[PDB]
């Protein structure tokens, strides 16, 4: 993380952590303009210690009474009912044992189940023709080509390229 | 960011056409297969309570000729005298 | 059948950066904050080279975390620090270390030399002397 | 760190003791006949000294 | 109370060339990702990290150990310590309430069970 | 045992007399028609005593303890097939026909009639078992634990031999326990200290103490194929009862030192239960529960006098079941995962909904939900010790919270997500993992229809 967006990750924090002590909507609105004010203190300096003794300040009352309780948006890290949905929990690939007639149903659906799994049989002629070739020697996060320089299938193909939907 | 441009373009059409493929029920797809197959309150609260009150008032018409302690109610809590006895009381 | 560096060894100076990594690379190139230097005090029954303790815990806390799945779900590959204590604990909140519980317990530590006393209704208090007078003293006439 | 220590201390002694003391046993018989019979006679002296061997 | 936890230090501009230790775990995630992604494993990954997890502390902790050190002897503190307590404990127990039992009584009539 | 050893021993001339794998459905088919035979002639009435024919059986009359030798041997055969298959038919049938020998020494064992027929029919073990720790175990340092299998329960109980014929040529003989009428009393000395001490010692070396059992976390963790004599293994510990024989005559009165086994017993009780919430083994999970609550009955015997002789009568067969199914738990989950290694299991209760209330009521005997024969045993164990003082409810109480969390330690192992892995583990849980998994609880809650059967004398 560098030291120019480390201002970014308070400054979204900074408004969120104050709507968790608001009454109203407008009480929350008018003190974000209010708190712009202090915002444009130092508009636009160098990146020197000027730049971080106002972080180095905003150590304290910032921490300092920070967020007695607040809005969490259920659906996240943490806040509740974040993974409720756990009875069904989308357990993908669970369908290789079968012993039919009960793959009665769903017909079509397993006709294109094996389709796509081609696209699976035949990508190490193409992805890993790649993989020792975009790879330097053992360096950084290892996404393929986006396209992969003539089709990009995926190069996260399959589990992530039908990873698991939520409902 | 100007990297990931072709990602997220051929993902939509391979995630969501996974999900366009998994949007899939052809003509409702269950067989079921094989086979087939309010005013009356008649017979579904008569199986439900109207049978079971003759057995088990059985097992307590057979249970205090036999076991010596049967019911054990208790006293009669009467302030008066009564016709049920022969005395009465102020 | 993995035999070459399937355990610690009796360390922890037995050249210590060949130790990582040339196998259980718990360091990169032996500065990294975790070569395996870390054997507490040794002596004991504790870690030897053992990729293992003084490394930086407290928690896996299952964070938010997606550059691998690599917070306590999801096997990020050769990490392990401690375990067995951590899938229930976590890192610090907002207050810090004052134990004023025991002195919100001591509320009624002042009320607790209240229970000596008695509580009787009718009359008043009137605290002065042995006006108030509880018992019986005297007889009928 | 206790139960299979300070418990691993005291019956793995006894096979490290025997082991020890089976040791001065064997490796120290490597020939050398001149040494063996001069402590027969050691044997037969002192059972003369000793005890009840000769009462 | 456990902990503060530090949560935020400074920085700019110690230690420039202490960046990409990332590249240790991201050639393994690369390594994990190519391992992980294949037409057909159908097996666990051997993931050597709980191999010398367990082995190193379920085992070789007693060849790791010497009891050169009285910190190393202070589990007499520990285990025998109470062990001689309780009874010390027991040992005033059960004669007290004997002699209470020989010497008198105090029991009820009823005590058939027990 | 009229004629009960006679017909299973025919059976062993039938493994290898037979065709191919007809030998496993011949071999089960024949073993549940003696289970009605053990049936029928016991379980006889009944008021001190039956004296079964001769010198050779006294029918276990105080106790039955019978019917549980006999569930097991048509109920691991079933469970060995899930890897053994992949020998010769020689060799394979070599392992059949020594766990059926196995059981016909403790057919005759438990019964016994004797002593000096019992020290060699308690010693008659060990020789089928350790063979079993050699050959078609699992990964290596076996042999040491093969060894520490040895030389504890033959270190303790050589002084058996020194005790018993020290009997037997001083006060009549020890061929009739029911002939021990006349018995001396036992003052307190230097020299009956030690006849007390080999007398008990020996016992101690099989249902363990907090001393002296680093053996029993080896057996257990390094096992056979898949808990193939570990169901054998939980009636070679619980099998040690003939302190219940002993000691209830023959030096009753000496109890002045009876006190560091009450203790030593205690304070290990509590403390062995907690040596486990930090282990990393699934086969050394259950090893250690089973000290615990199996070290619960010592103190319900030495201390006497009976509705102690009630519980602990039936605290035998609590675990007994219990920890019997929890292997068959154990042995599966390992054919499909190969590593018994507890934290790989994340991601369970979606692949395996079937067995997942077989892991709820299983778990549920621990804390055990006082309507079982598990909790109506260990209120007996209240109602002896709370009689000898009033301090006695403290650490055994504590006992029954600490297995409330170690228990339930496991079922939360089971719910996790994403699972990470597995394109093996598909199996969804065939027939022979259900119907095995099955007849434990089976006749378990059956006897608590009318738990009269399992009761001492007492
Ligand atoms: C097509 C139609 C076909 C028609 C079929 C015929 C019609 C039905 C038959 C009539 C009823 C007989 C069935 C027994 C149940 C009722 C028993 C009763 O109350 O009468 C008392 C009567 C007692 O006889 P009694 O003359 O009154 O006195 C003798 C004793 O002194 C009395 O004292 P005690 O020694 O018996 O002690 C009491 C207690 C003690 O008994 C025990 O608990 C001992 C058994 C466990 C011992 C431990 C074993 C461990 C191994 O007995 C009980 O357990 C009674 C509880 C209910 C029976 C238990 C069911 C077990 C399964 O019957 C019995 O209790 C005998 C028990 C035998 C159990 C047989 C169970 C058969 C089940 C068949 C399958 C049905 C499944 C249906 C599913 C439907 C869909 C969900
Ligand atoms: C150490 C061994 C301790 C033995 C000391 C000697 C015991 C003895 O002399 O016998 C005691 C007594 C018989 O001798 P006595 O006193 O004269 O009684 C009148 C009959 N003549 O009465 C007896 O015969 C008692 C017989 C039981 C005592 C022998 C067994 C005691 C040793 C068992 C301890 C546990 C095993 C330790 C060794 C294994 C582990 C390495």
């Amino acid at each position: 993380l560098t030291h120019q967006q480390k201002v970014l990750r308070l400054y979204k924090r900074a408004l969120r952590h104050l709507e968790s002590w608001c009454i109203h909507r407008d009480k929350y609105r008018y003190f974000a303009c209010l708190l712009r004010a202090r915002f444009d203190e130092h508009k636009n300096e160098k990146d020197m210690v000027k730049a971080t003794q106002l972080l180095r300040e905003a150590e304290e009352e910032f921490w300092h009474g920070q967020h007695p309780q607040p809005y969490i948006f259920p659906e996240s890290p943490g806040g509740t009912s974040y993974e409720r949905y756990e009875c069904y929990k989308v357990p993908e690939w669970c369908l290789d044992d079968w012993h039919p007639s009960e793959k009665a149903m769903y017909p079509d659906y397993f006709a294109k189940r094996e389709q796509w799994k081609k696209l699976r049989r035949e990508s190490w002629e193409r992805e890993v023709k790649q993989l020792q070739e975009e790879t330097p020697v053992g360096g950084p996060r290892t996404e393929a080509l986006p396209p992969a320089r003539k089709q990009g299938d995926l190069p996260p193909l399959w589990w992530h390229i039908v990873t698991r939907p939520r409902e | 960011t100007p990297e990931e441009k072709l990602r997220l373009q051929q993902l939509r059409e391979l995630r969501r056409r996974w999900l366009k493929d998994q949007e899939l029920s052809p003509r409702e797809p269950v067989l079921p297969p094989q086979r087939v197959s309010t005013y009356r309150h008649s017979i579904f609260a008569f199986t439900h309570v109207l049978i079971p009150v003759w057995i088990i008032h059985y097992y307590l018409k057979y249970h205090v000729t036999t076991k010596p302690y049967t019911i054990v109610e208790k006293k009669p809590r009467i302030f008066p005298g009564d016709t049920i006895l022969e005395t009465g009381e102020v | 059948a993995s035999h070459i560096t399937k355990d610690m060894l009796p360390g922890p100076y037995p050249k210590t950066p060949e130790e990582r990594a040339a196998a259980a690379k718990k360091y990169n190139m032996r500065v990294e904050d975790y070569e395996p230097y870390p054997d507490d005090g040794t002596g004991y029954g504790d870690y030897p080279k053992l990729p293992d303790r003084s490394q930086q815990e407290r928690d896996p806390w299952y964070d938010w975390d997606h550059p691998d799945l690599r917070l306590n779900w999801g096997e990020p590959m050769h990490w392990d620090l401690d375990m067995y204590i951590r899938n229930r604990v976590d890192t610090s909140p907002t207050p810090v270390n004052w134990n004023l519980m025991c002195k919100h317990l001591f509320g009624f530590v002042a009320f607790m030399l209240f229970m000596f006393w008695v509580g009787e209704t009718y009359p008043a208090y009137q605290p002065v002397g042995p006006k108030q007078y509880p018992y019986n003293n005297l007889y009928l006439e | 760190l206790l139960d299979l220590i300070w418990l691993e201390a005291i019956l793995p002694k006894t096979i490290s003791l025997a082991q020890m003391k089976a040791s001065t046993l064997v490796t120290n018989q490597k020939g050398l006949i001149k040494l063996y019979f001069l402590s027969f006679l050691i044997t037969i002296l002192i059972s003369m000294i000793l005890f009840n061997f000769h009462e | 109370t456990t902990l503060d936890p530090a949560e935020y230090d400074i920085s700019s501009e110690t230690r420039k060339a202490q960046a990409e230790r990332l590249a240790i775990r991201s050639r393994l995630k690369r390594e994990y990702q190519l391992q992980y992604y294949d037409p057909s494993r159908r097996g666990v990954i051997e993931d050597p990290a709980l191999v010398r997890w367990t082995y190193a502390r379920s085992a070789n902790i007693y060849p790791n150990f010497r009891p050169n050190t009285k910190t190393s002897l202070l589990g007499a503190l520990f285990g025998i310590g109470p062990l001689v307590f309780w009874y010390y404990v027991f040992k005033t127990d059960r004669d007290r309430k004997e002699k209470l039992i020989q010497e008198g009584k105090l029991d009820r009539t009823f005590n058939i069970s027990y | 045992m009229l004629k009960y050893i006679i017909p299973t021993i025919m059976l062993m001339p039938l493994t290898w007399l037979s065709k191919n794998n007809m030998i496993w459905v011949n071999s089960t088919a024949h073993s549940l028609l003696i289970s009605f035979t053990s049936l029928l002639l016991m379980n006889q009435f009944g008021d001190n005593s039956l004296n079964f024919s001769l010198l050779f059986f006294s029918d276990s009359l105080s106790t039955p303890l019978l019917i549980l030798t006999m569930w097991l041997l048509p109920l691991m055969l079933m469970a060995s097939q899930h890897h053994l298959s992949k020998e010769n038919l020689t060799r394979k049938k070599l392992f059949i026909t020594m766990l059926i020998s196995l059981q016909l020494f403790l057919i005759m064992t438990f019964t016994a009639m004797e002593l000096i027929l019992f020290y060699i029919l308690f010693e008659a073990t060990l020789v089928p078992t350790l063979i079993i720790i050699t050959r078609w175990g699992n990964q290596t340092e076996r042999l040491n634990a093969g060894l520490y299998f040895l030389f504890y329960t033959l270190a303790g109980s050589l002084p058996l031999l020194v005790a018993l014929i020290y009997i037997q040529n001083t006060v009549g003989s020890l061929n009739f326990l029911m002939l021990q009428y006349w018995v001396q009393p036992v003052h307190n000395s230097w020299s009956n200290v030690f006849m007390w001490l080999a007398c008990m010692m020996a016992f101690m070396v099989k249902m363990p103490l907090y001393g002296l059992h680093l053996w029993l976390p080896k057996a257990h963790v390094e096992a056979p194929i898949a808990g193939s004599m570990v169901l054998a293994a939980v009636l070679l510990k619980l099998g040690g009862y003939g302190m219940l024989r002993i000691t209830l005559i023959l030096n009753p009165m000496t109890d002045f030192m009876a006190y560091p086994f009450i203790m030593l017993s205690l304070w290990g009780m509590i403390m062995t239960s907690s040596i486990c919430l930090r282990q990393t083994d699934l086969k050394s999970l259950i090893a250690y529960s089973s000290v615990s609550h199996m070290a619960l009955v010592i103190v319900a015997i030495l201390i006497q006098t009976p509705w102690s002789y009630m519980g602990a009568t039936a605290l035998m067969i609590a675990h007994g079941l219990t920890s019997s199914m929890l292997f068959c738990l154990a042995n599966s989950n390992y054919e499909r995962i190969h590593s018994r290694t507890m934290i790989l299991a994340r991601g369970l209760q979606t692949l395996l909904p079937l067995m997942a209330t077989w892991w709820l009521l299983a778990s549920l005997t621990n804390l055990a939900l006082p309507p079982t024969i598990n909790l109506i045993g260990e209120l007996f164990v209240v109602m002896s010790t709370f009689s000898w003082s009033n301090i006695t409810i403290i650490l055994m109480g504590v006992n029954m919270v600490i297995t409330a969390l170690y228990s339930l330690y496991m079922l939360i192992m089971t719910q996790r997500g994403k699972y990470t892995y597995h394109i093996n583990n598909i199996s969804p849980s065939f027939t022979r993992e259900n119907a095995l998994m099955s007849l434990h609880i089976l006749p378990l809650l059956l006897l608590t229809l009318n738990p009269k059967i399992i009761l001492g004398p007492l």
